[PDB]
């Protein structure tokens, strides 16, 4: 009840919230290397045979 | 070889459980587990012992059923689990507490 | 109870188009008879999209037959004198049917009444578990989690050793289901030692899961003892295909075969990781680790390597290997660089003093922020 | 023909390898692997691979 | 041993076979349940003279199961447990 004057006034300067404006308007990064690996193996194998 | 041994075993076992009584029968199942073993069919051999084992613990007091327990150890030896080669060696030993067994049974 | 998982696992292969068209339609033959037989329409409605009204007339008939049978059976056994126990068993029996048609909603209700009534203490523990089983059927991770706590609440009050064995395997599946495998590898190998099955998913599943999780978590020396020299896994031999693929990958790594190692990775992905519903999620996550591991060992042993020696051992080209290596290097589990110019792979691998310095200072920063957090508030108050 | 023989002979390889090796690395630092391979009597390549395990 | 001077004298009988079964039951629960209920099989075989004899079976049954690392308490475990205990008692009391 003490912070409440301050938190509400603080909020007012951001204006609204942005968070609910957003839907109205509208290997964490890596990619799985099994797919890549598959292709590559075939490609190696050819050259290897004819070596 | 392979052919002769397996077919012969089949015809003989069948004849000997429908004519001849239960005594003879449980013996030819030990032989059959042994004879499977020599072909390197070990799954087959282990299931043969399972078929016996419970009903013939009742009956175990014989030197011919001490051998069932020796054989079990060998099955598990070749599948490479030495937890259960160890356990069944123990089993054999309990039923072979009398040391008055055939020399061949002692040697094994 | 038993068939509900059987269905869905088949159905999964039908759903996916990743699977080969030949395999897809093997699954199609098998599942179709059981849809009709076990009357699986509520669950089946989701999947049918997702890959007769007779099924329903049947549902509704069955619903009503099975529904009515069980109804008046209880009406019969309210009368017949034994008020705690016989109503309870009859209420369980309604739930048996619900669990049969794969509607979890109705299962929960009837087994609720079962619990209210005060019966054998073992029995209750069995019921709580049955509800947690239904979480694996839907394969909603969130459903399995909440429920397994209620089971764990009653287990230790019950002090049941017997259903305590079941707990392990179910909790294996939650930790398997999730990414975090550190808790999963320990749990699933203990259950190979002690199996107690009363209405439970096959023993085969447990084998498949131990092997994967063994590989991901454990170091070299402990992999040998616990997985390779597992007596059960060896005694069961490689019979089933799924089990077989993972076993070849395990041996080669340890025997330090490098040539067939990379082909087994491709094999494992085709036949183990993708058919499984729980480790489909973690197919990408498993592989990335295992490619780092073959390298991580190899760099331990070698100050320098050539690119051609490194590449060729595995059976991949120099161009392909170099690319795969720059992916892994910034995660800092390999601690090596590639000299393009000299063509060597030099190994930094720092275990120096300066290395150990980093690990303790990062713990100290965590403690620093918290002190400020508690103190500043409490001082204002 | 002897499975039991073959297993312990795999072990023998490694144990007597060590007994040789502990002598070798004492009076040397930065010894060529060519030189090491002569002392043991094994193939050059074969030496390389075994050490990677040790 | 003047009578009514020690004013009560109490003899405890050597256990009944039913009395034995109740002791056997509760300590098994502490271990793990006897599979295929072989709690009766022991009582049918022998009646102890004391509750110690009963305890001896328990500890032993749980001991074969320990080695194995298979919590189950099997018929095979019980049968060993009893005979082992039974020998011992006879070799003291002959």
């Amino acid at each position: 009840t003490k912070k409440k004057n301050e938190e509400i006034n603080k909020k007012s300067l951001e204006e609204d919230d942005e968070f609910e404006d957003f839907p109205i308007d509208t290997d964490d990064v890596e990619v799985d290397d099994d797919f890549t690996n598959e292709l590559k193996a075939e490609l190696d194998r050819y050259k290897r045979e004819n070596q | 070889s392979l052919d002769d041994q397996i077919f012969v075993c089949e015809k003989s076992i069948e004849f000997a459980k429908r004519e001849k009584r239960v005594f003879l029968k449980h013996s030819l199942s030990i032989k059959l587990a042994t004879l499977h073993y020599q072909k390197k069919q070990y799954k087959d051999s282990l299931a043969l012992i399972n078929d016996l084992l419970r009903e013939f613990k009742k009956l175990d007091d014989k030197p011919s059923l001490v051998d069932v327990h020796l054989l079990e150890s060998k099955v598990y030896h070749k599948l490479r689990n030495l937890a259960k080669s160890k356990a069944s060696l123990t089993a054999a030993r309990t039923a072979a507490n009398s040391i008055y067994c055939p020399t061949q049974t002692v040697a094994e | 109870r038993v068939p509900n998982y059987e269905v869905s696992e088949k159905a999964f292969l039908l759903t996916q188009s990743k699977v080969s068209i030949e395999q897809r339609k093997e699954a199609a033959e098998f599942v179709l008879a059981k849809i009709k037989e076990e009357e699986m329409a509520p669950y089946y409605k989701y999947l049918c999209e997702e890959y007769d009204q007779e099924l329903y007339n049947e549902l509704c008939k069955k619903n009503e037959s099975k529904i009515k049978e069980l109804n008046e059976k209880i009406q019969k056994l309210e009368e017949d004198d034994e008020g705690e126990l016989e109503q309870a068993q009859a209420w369980i029996n309604l739930g048996e049917y619900y669990a049969q048609i794969g509607d979890k909603d109705n299962a929960e209700k009837t087994l609720g009444k079962s619990l209210s009534k005060a019966i054998s203490t073992g029995a209750k523990i069995d019921v709580m578990l049955t509800i947690a089983r239904l979480g694996f059927f839907y394969n909603d991770q969130l459903y399995v989690k909440e429920k397994l706590e209620a089971v764990n609440s009653m287990i230790e009050k019950g002090g049941d050793w017997e259903r305590r064995n079941r707990y392990k395997t179910y909790y294996g599946i939650h930790c398997l289901a999730v990414r975090n495998f550190k808790e999963a590898a320990k749990l699933l190998v203990d259950s190979l030692a002690t199996f107690t099955s009363i209405e439970l998913t096959s023993y085969e599943s447990i084998a498949t899961y131990a092997s994967v999780t063994g590989l991901f978590t454990l170091e070299r020396t402990d992999l040998k003892s616990k997985v390779i020299d597992s007596p059960e896994l060896l005694s069961l031999i490689s019979t089933t295909a799924a089990l077989q693929s993972i076993s070849s990958l395990t041996i080669s790594l340890y025997a330090s075969d490098y040539a067939s190692y990379f082909p087994y990775l491709l094999e494992t992905y085709a036949n183990v990781l993708i058919p499984c519903k729980y480790l489909n999620r973690h197919a990408d996550f498993f592989v990335r680790e295992m490619r780092r591991k073959v390298y991580a060992q190899l760099l331990e042993s070698y100050k320098t390597l050539s690119l051609k020696s490194m590449a060729s051992a595995f059976g991949v080209s120099v161009a392909f290997l170099d690319n795969d290596l720059g992916k892994f290097i910034p995660n800092k589990q390999l601690n090596c660089v590639i000299d393009r110019v000299n063509g060597i792979v030099e190994t930094n691998r720092p275990d120096n003093k300066n290395a150990q310095y980093h690990l303790l200072v990062k713990q100290g920063d965590g403690l620093l922020t918290k002190l400020q957090k508690y103190g500043a508030a409490v001082r204002l108050t | 023909g002897d499975e039991l023989t073959r297993s312990h002979f795999n072990a023998l390889y490694d144990t007597l390898l060590e007994s040789n090796l502990c002598k070798i690395i004492e009076p040397f630092e930065c010894v060529e692997i060519s030189h090491i391979s002569k002392i043991i009597g094994l193939d050059t390549q074969q030496v390389e691979g075994k050490l990677s395990q040790m | 041993l003047r009578p009514g001077r020690i004013d009560r004298k109490i003899e405890f009988p050597p256990p009944s076979v039913a009395a034995r079964a109740e002791i056997l039951r509760i300590h098994s629960r502490k271990m793990n349940l006897t599979r295929g209920i072989n709690l009766r099989k022991v009582a049918e075989k022998m009646n102890g003279c004391s509750g110690a004899d009963v305890k001896g079976v328990c500890t032993e049954a749980g001991m074969y199961a320990l080695r194995e690392r298979r919590i189950h308490v099997t018929q095979e475990d019980f049968e060993l447990a009893v005979g082992k205990v039974m020998n011992k008692n006879q070799e003291t009391a002959i």
